């Protein structure tokens, strides 16, 4: 029934509550052949890297609004240490090889007693430069607990405030009004997301394959999907019921392809 | 030698649709191969039919949800009319592709989902009325038309699909016309009995709707977008 | 009928379903993806060259640089400036004349469709004249290639490296339009429409795709340097997606409310 | 100037940038505390905001049904975008130039905001406006909001003396606007 | 097929006319799957 | 009668490079036969994979071998980036011929030679390094790349070949461009163990490199010269 | 791999050979010598004939001879001086009035891929016009032919020897080019590309081949020596190597360091 | 065959447009062989 252990490596998670897994454009996201854009082996798989990796992420309050996400990316948490989020063997694995080939497959934990109102919406949305300030650099550690839930504003909604290059002092600067990676909030159920809401589950269950514009990409610099937990309903509750319930996320890298080692990267 | 030929009034004519290829220039390229890529669109009506959010004025800060009150009241919770040009369609992957096109044709179909506590009873009426001349706002008026009747329970989503009533085999997508009351028709959300919630539970849960496509409709006739998304 | 939305995955249901019904027979298949972009549209009016240029020197371009703006075609999707791409678009609301108004470009009707992430098609350029009786050329450059800039003296007379070339340099006749399509030749797989990761070139911004064109047009003039005009002419450059394939679907535009 | 000025202006350049999202209930203070005070029909005033266009929100006027319909629209504007300095600028170098052809030796005074200090591209046009805009005949005061360099706002003003922090900027700007108003005529 | 109603005769060879991908070595089925 | 035509919108454009031929103005034209000339080009890439010579700034004169110092330093004796556009491959047949094109794809071959004395005995590691934020430099940086140790004995040359690591599948042959620490990294020639010399032997002998093109180099899209070989 | 580098063969290996690896897929055959030098490319711009010439006379060219230069393009990728073959190419840096400056040409795009001896190919030859609106003509003689300069009275009006002939003197159309492909028609069995012979001619220097040409084109308008017009039109001459054939590989230019 | 996309018909004859030589009576073969 709704009892699903899904053991992996040396860490397996349960839920009570599951959904089922929402496998994303195929059937089995696991089965991956190797880049064709290398003329070396490989590093695959391998029992170290092939398990679960808990982290944490910000509280769910009252004082969220509606469509306030809050992005995670993959592997951008990874090598960040995003929410607590260690790589353990696999971030060992990743600064070391040039380029990486993987596809997720994640897990958001947020328990609601029946008490309880709300429903985010966790999607693995692809393609997006949420975790980057409107102004170029990534988003620390610090200013993810300074804000601790990004609002949906109208520079998220029109992409108006994507990174830039500074075209100098001989150029006009143009007024900018857009950019393709916005976030349409309203249809980001085109991705391949599960609804955590609180009177049916407690987790739910994506699992999506590489996709990429090359047939491996940088390990570093690449956010190919991005875990994002939107808040469709606020959360709402009677004073006594457990305030502040936590959210935390279960990433775990289905089929790796390590390509291009060299030593662990020096910035 | 030369054969004669008798070239038509269209020649040398830019057409820009035509259904017809065009000299190469710079060929015998290979492309690298896109094997393995998943998830290939074949046809844009595999994402009309994946349901996205609508947008509700609350009672450019707009809601998804429809907040439901504990007054008693005979008149639709909420109501928008079935046009896909109306603002509650404006960001959903129905109203938004099918704005692009001229002419539509099949079932729209509206999910609900009640987001509320899993502790709430309640049931919900849902009424489809094709166009008449006055809006049904008395749930008797309201009864009468294509409805049904939803019961939160277990189960949480409730997927009225909204026929396709209409004597033109094709409607038009975009009623900025000359208006009156709109074809075709009104979706109005009613509720039936209250939501009866145990002590120490929120007050107005929040149901939320959703827009998808059926599994017959149909798009024909592609138009000059709305450039407007960019300014 | 009873559901759950909740579940990720809702069966796109019918009349029948529910009451008592009938499907509809299906119209037509306009939404398809190869029908849908084989379609022509303008992409952006450039200027004609007619000396040999300077190709626009990579950002950030102080003051003082002479150099030749607005007549390269990034042909691109895509948000360009000044011939090179861009993440983010701007239009000029009140240009005042302090600097250099850098030419903008973006494919309207594109991204009113583009609700996927990658893309790949061949493109067919059809560069339609924008001045009567001009009898102009259409040089090209693949995506990976720089513009050949300088001139060599035939004759006493200064014609310009873009004349010759390995790369297609169609000319047009007077009162005529050129068109040929171009292959996929980017080093990309795809085209990404949307891109999340970290170009790593002159100087990394997330969100920026290095190689994701089909090339770079400009209209030159058939003539050497010495019989130069005065007057600034234009020609406008039409794109048509031929044979397009589309992976991974994504969001539409945020539509306003005002 | 011995001569008194026959008109008497003042212009609130105001930024709405993303970086004064946590900052527009401080900076709104500050505009209306400054209109609320001086109700001279000698003084008009005139409110330009930018983030990214740098739009005229109430032109030079000084009818207090206007100015308090001006106000009730700066309480509620949303902050977010860029910070294009410059294009503030433009919208009252394009009110000075105008008001410049009447035969009114009048007196342009232009107060600006920042948190979000500018980029290199952004600074050497808001730098070159600031410039006109003195060369127009203004006199530019930065008033401050929090941390910001004062050497970024050092050439946008007319010296170091003119760029104050906004907790003492009323404090600063109760008598300094009041100088010339009894230098007026 | 495409937008292409020229179904009797091409006249440029298929690598020519298109570009086609080189070698590594009706149903609408949908974009997920709940397994 | 007529056959009735229409002319396209490129009628009577001259494209220099249009796959196609023309109208003959003077044929039947025998010409004398050419069976005696041996050694027939059938495709340029039987001469990239002929080894030339590279050209090193000594410690318009260059030189194509590498002097070797007997002085001990943790860097390697020579080091140039692995890009056919950089001044140590502008005089070879491989970056010659290549940067008359816009792709490449493959191997390129670095052949050595040691052009010392018969008795010296030596040693030498070859790292290529992929591209990395820093240009490797000690021995211990470069013995983690792909590296090869080659000792000097008596076949005197090693072909270090050099392997196409690289995401898209053919790499761009010309680099000049908004320019970094270069895409495709770095080959260098540590010395490991010092060259050991009996007495009445010349100090310093010379490493001869070549420069040569593997068995699957392969090379896409031409483009028009840099004609300043002339001037 | 240990090898012999002294041998003068090192068999070209691959990753596979020294380490762990693969063979990378073969990508694309454009270093086919059919296919590289079958694209056309510029040759000379000449000026257009308006009466019956007087073709150069041989070296060394004594003061006063009134001859016309500048008007025939001997049909060669080596350098040529003169509307003949020479060995060195010469430009003029600060060419100063003093004497004819004699209209040189070389194949730029040729030799940087000459990469062989010798070179056998037919030859299309565009000749595109560089004035607007220009009605001329392409006259041809072959490799070992010579130019038949006079003209006959016809109807009081001196139409040269050059309007007529046995070898091809296609017309254009007004606003036209003109295009024909030539046949390989030299005495010798191939071109040499470097040639290290005498040739036993007038007096005899060391590597200049004598018959390595297709011929030689000239352009005139068809029009009597009456209606002789005032200014100089030119006219460009683009050459392309049909089914080229090559032997006996060499050397590429020296491109220099400064 | 070169840069020749005419697969389907040749109109001119082959000793008209080619140039053919008189009679006298894939694998990329070494340019020098040691023996
Ligand atoms: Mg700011």
């Amino acid at each position: 029934d709704r009892v699903t252990t899904q053991t992996a490596g040396n860490t397996a998670i349960n839920t009570q509550s599951s959904l089922g897994v929402l496998c994303a454009y195929v059937e089995d996201p696991t089965k991956s052949d190797p880049p064709s854009s290398s003329t070396d082996q490989p590093t695959t798989t391998f029992t170290a890297i092939d398990r679960w990796y808990t982290g944490r992420l910000n509280s769910w309050t009252k004082a969220v609004k509606t469509f306030s996400f809050q992005a995670v990316p993959l592997p951008g948490a990874f090598l960040s240490r995003q929410g607590g989020l260690n790589g353990g063997a696999f971030t060992a694995t990743l600064h070391r090889h040039f380029l990486m080939k993987c596809g997720w497959q994640v897990q958001v934990q947020c328990n609601l007693t029946q008490f309880h109102q709300g429903a985010l919406l966790v999607a693995m949305v692809p393609e997006t430069t949420l975790d980057v300030k409107p102004d170029g650099k990534a988003k620390s550690l610090q200013e993810l607990n300074e804000e601790q839930w990004v609002e949906m504003s109208d520079d998220y909604r029109t992409g108006k405030n994507m990174p830039f290059q500074s075209l100098g002092t001989y150029y006009r600067p143009p007024n900018w009004t857009w950019g393709p990676n916005f976030i349409n909030p309203y249809q980001v159920t085109v991705f391949p997301h599960q609804i955590l809401n609180a009177r049916t589950s407690t987790s739910v269950d994506i699992n999506v394959p590489y996709i990429g514009e090359t047939p491996t990409q940088s390990s570093e610099t690449q956010n190919s999907w991005t875990l994002l937990v939107m808040v469709l309903v606020p959360l709402d509750y009677k004073e006594g019921a457990t305030t502040d319930p936590e959210i935390t996320f279960s990433v775990r890298p289905t089929s790796p392809y390590f390509n291009g080692l060299r030593n662990r990267y020096t910035t | 030698g030369p054969i004669p030929t008798a070239p038509r009034e269209n020649s040398l004519m830019f057409l820009s649709t035509t259904p017809d290829d065009t000299v190469p220039a710079y060929g015998n390229v290979r492309t690298p191969p896109v094997n393995y890529l998943p998830g290939e669109i074949t046809d844009l009506l595999q994402l009309a039919r994946i349901p996205t959010l609508m947008a509700f004025g609350r009672v450019d800060a707009y809601v998804p949800y429809v907040a439901v009150p504990t007054q008693f009241d005979d008149k639709p919770l909420i109501s928008f009319p079935i046009t896909l040009s109306d603002p509650v369609y404006q960001n959903t992957l129905v109203g938004a592709i099918s704005s692009n096109f001229a002419n539509y044709r099949g079932c729209i179909q509206i999910t609900l989902t009640f987001c509320g506590p899993m502790m709430a009873r309640g049931k919900f009426l849902l009424s489809y009325s094709p166009p008449n001349g006055t809006q049904p706002q008395t749930l008797s008026e309201a009864m009468q038309c294509t409805y049904s009747i939803w019961d939160i329970g277990l189960n949480s989503s409730w997927t009225f699909v909204i026929p396709y009533i209409s004597p033109s085999d094709y409607r038009e997508t975009r009623a900025i016309t000359n208006s009156v009351y709109s074809a075709d028709g009104w979706f109005s959300l009613h509720k039936l009995t209250k939501i009866t919630l145990p002590p120490d539970c929120p007050q107005s849960p929040c149901i939320l709707f959703f827009a998808s496509a059926g599994e017959d409709y149909t798009l024909r006739l592609p138009v000059d977008c709305n450039p407007s998304y960019v300014f | 009928s009873t559901d759950n939305a909740e579940t990720g995955v809702i069966e796109a249901g019918n009349t029948d379903t529910d009451f008592s019904g009938e499907l509809a027979a299906p119209g037509s298949n306009h939404t398809n993806v190869k029908f849908l972009f084989d379609r022509s549209r303008l992409l952006n009016v450039i200027k004609v060259l007619e000396k040999d240029a300077v190709f626009p020197r990579p950002f950030p371009t102080a003051t003082g640089t002479q150099q030749d703006d607005g007549y390269f075609c990034l042909l691109t999707p895509r948000p360009t400036v000044a011939s090179r791409p861009a993440t983010r678009f701007g239009l000029y609301v009140s240009p005042s004349d302090s600097g250099v108004l850098a030419n903008t470009s973006l494919d309207f009707n594109f991204y009113s469709l583009a609700c996927f992430t990658y893309f790949r098609s061949d493109l067919e350029v059809t560069v339609v004249s924008l001045e009567p009786d001009l009898e102009f050329a259409v040089g090209w450059f693949p995506s990976g290639s720089e513009y050949q800039a300088s001139s060599f003296v035939y004759d006493q007379l200064h014609v310009p490296y873009h004349f010759t070339g390995r790369t297609p340099r169609a000319f047009a006749s007077k009162g005529g339009k050129v068109s040929f399509v171009l292959p996929w030749n980017s080093v990309s797989s795809v085209l990404p429409v949307r891109w999340g990761g970290a170009s790593k070139l002159s100087s990394a911004t997330r969100g920026l795709p290095a190689h994701a064109d089909w090339g770079t047009i400009y209209a030159f003039i058939p003539r050497p340097n010495e019989k130069k005009s005065t007057a600034v002419k234009h020609v406008a450059v039409y794109i048509r997606y031929k044979n397009a394939r589309a992976w991974c679907p994504s969001m539409l535009p945020f539509r306003s409310y005002k | 100037s011995m001569a008194c000025y026959g008109g008497f202006d003042l212009y609130f350049i105001l930024d709405k940038s993303g970086s004064v999202l946590h900052h527009w209930n401080e900076i709104y203070y500050f505009v209306e505390q400054l209109a609320h005070k001086f109700i001279s029909p000698q003084l008009r005033m005139s409110f330009i905001v930018f983030s990214t266009r740098g739009t005229t929100l109430m032109k030079l006027t000084e009818d207090r049904e206007q100015i308090r319909q001006g106000l009730e629209e700066l309480q509620k504007v949303l902050p977010g975008g860029d910070t294009y300095m410059h294009e503030g600028f433009e919208r009252a170098s394009e009110q000075i130039y105008y008001e410049n052809r009447q035969g009114y030796r009048t007196a342009s005074v232009i107060i600006a905001l920042t948190d979000g200090e500018l980029h290199e591209d952004l600074f050497f046009y808001s730098e070159r406006e600031a410039n006109r805009s003195r060369d127009l005949g203004a006199i530019v005061y930065a008033v401050g909001v929090k941390d910001f360099n004062e050497t970024q706002l050092a050439r946008i003003a007319d010296s170091k003396d003119h760029v104050f922090p906004v907790n003492d900027g009323f404090q600063a700007l109760q008598g300094i606007i009041h100088s010339i108003l009894k230098k007026s005529c | 097929r495409g937008n292409n109603g020229n179904m009797t005769f091409n006249y440029y060879a298929n690598t020519y006319q298109n570009s086609v991908d080189f070698s590594t070595s009706g149903i609408l089925n949908p974009l997920g799957y709940l397994k």
